[PDB]
């Protein structure tokens, strides 16, 4: 009755089982959800011509990163 | 290991804590017996739901906090922070 109303409780399942069961749910709720903006620093870096007018090519202007 | 060791002690207890107030309350086999009823991984979902603070899920103080020190000290060692 009360045992068929209930399933298998985290506290009755298996260590490993568990393990893994927390492992994607730390994955889903967690490592997912988290954000971090690099983006725009990262092009801003990218396009910068890296001392490329320092360096002496004497030729044309090298492609910068982004390009 | 450890982590899921004290979450699943602490369900236990919470466990045979309500099975005293079973009897006491009918409603309670509907309303506060469900994560012990709910799907196995629905129940790690609502109690790993301390981020944030919408702060529904059933996990004591010391247990979210050293969940949120290892994914602090995480971000740390992967950069982000």
């Amino acid at each position: 009755v009360v045992a068929c109303f209930r399933m298998a409780p985290l506290y009755n399942l298996p260590r490993h089982r568990a393990v893994n069961l927390f492992l994607q749910g730390y994955e889903k709720s967690w490592i997912e959800t988290e954000e971090h903006y690099f983006e725009d620093k990262l092009i801003e870096d990218l396009a910068k011509p890296g001392a490329e007018p320092p360096e002496e090519d004497e030729g044309t202007k090298r492609v910068d990163p982004l390009h | 290991d450890d982590f899921v060791a004290k979450l699943q002690d602490n369900q236990r207890f919470r466990y045979n804590e309500v099975m005293q107030a079973l009897n006491m309350s009918a409603a309670l086999t509907a309303r506060k017996t469900k994560e012990f009823r709910s799907p196995p991984q629905e129940q790690i979902n609502m109690l790993l739901n301390f981020k944030d603070d919408k702060s529904e899920c059933p996990c004591p103080e010391e247990i979210r906090d050293q969940l949120l020190d290892f994914h602090e000290d995480l971000m740390t060692h992967c950069g982000i922070e």
